[PDB]
């Protein structure tokens, strides 16, 4: 998160980390066995981390658990990254209390202007690079779809959309990829991609999660 | 060529650790791709980015 602010520790309990070697990505979690984050995340192998605050201190309250299914969208597009979205199913439930918690999905479509939360543990400089192993949040509005298209024209799919700011400064960057765009309690995206981080006229590019809830509580009832 | 071009994290905000040839190093050096886009000057292991590029493996 690039611009942003360090988060509350309790604060965030559905943010989620990715970990292969390393963190490598963010996500969400949207219930005790299911996770949301991006296609281009994909790996063979994940181990799930929730309830952390400090990826690279033991704080007593984290659980870990592998990724049992790890399942793209079908339609996902390497090279023009529509369907940006993937579900990875753990391979235990994780336990639900104060420290570990539930995302609602979305019930409508993102609305311009709206205040979001975008959070992760992704690179806070627009050049050069500098990791927090703390959690980075930022209140970001979502902009109009003509917006969106104006800033990166002949590339915005109906599975995007854009978040934060045209004058540039707050962006989410790299290792924040899977992780949560938050809406007045409810997940509207996953960041996705943008045109480096934080630049100006290059708002970042978040997939639509609105766009995939048949999707996603259907897969979730066949992989029961 | 392909041996030479800029390492390219791409659009994409992943974090996956790979490696580049080095035009000035002479030799191959880690970088973190995106996950998506950028270029082939892009290796999963030191060991094959030497394989490809440079010297006289
Ligand atoms: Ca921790």
């Amino acid at each position: 998160i690039v611009g942003g602010y360090t988060c509350e520790e309790n604060s965030l309990p559905y943010q989620v980390s990715l970990n292969s070697g390393s963190h490598f990505c963010g996500g969400s979690l949207i219930s005790e066995q299911w996770v949301v984050s991006a296609a281009h995340c994909y790996k063979t192998r994940i181990q799930v981390r929730l309830g952390e605050h400090n990826i690279k201190v033991l704080e007593g309250n984290e659980q870990f658990i592998n990724a049992a299914k790890i399942i793209r969208h079908p339609k996902y597009n390497r090279d023009t990254l529509d369907n940006d979205i993937m579900l990875i199913k753990l391979s235990s439930p994780a336990v639900i209390n104060a420290r570990v918690s539930t995302i609602s999905l979305p019930t409508a479509p993102p609305a311009a202007g709206t205040e979001c939360l975008i959070s992760g543990w992704g690179n806070t400089l627009s050049f050069g690079a500098d990791y927090p192993d703390e959690l980075k949040c930022l209140d970001a509005p979502v902009l109009t779809q003509a917006e969106c298209k104006a800033s990166y024209p002949g590339k915005i799919t109906n599975s995007m959309f854009c978040v934060g700011f045209l004058e540039g400064g707050k962006d989410s960057c790299q290792r924040d990829a899977g992780g949560p765009v938050v809406c007045n309690g409810q997940l509207q995206g996953v960041v996705s991609w943008g045109h480096g981080c934080a630049w100006k006229n290059r708002p970042g590019v978040y997939t639509k999660v609105y766009n995939y809830v048949d999707w996603i509580k259907d897969t979730i009832a066949a992989n029961s | 060529e392909v041996c030479s071009e800029q390492a390219e994290t791409g659009p994409c905000k992943a974090m996956i650790s790979r490696w580049y040839f080095d035009v000035t190093e002479g030799k191959c050096a880690p970088f973190f791709y995106g996950g998506c886009g950028g270029n082939r000057n892009n290796f999963d292991t030191e060991e094959y980015c030497m394989a490809v590029c440079g010297s006289a493996i």
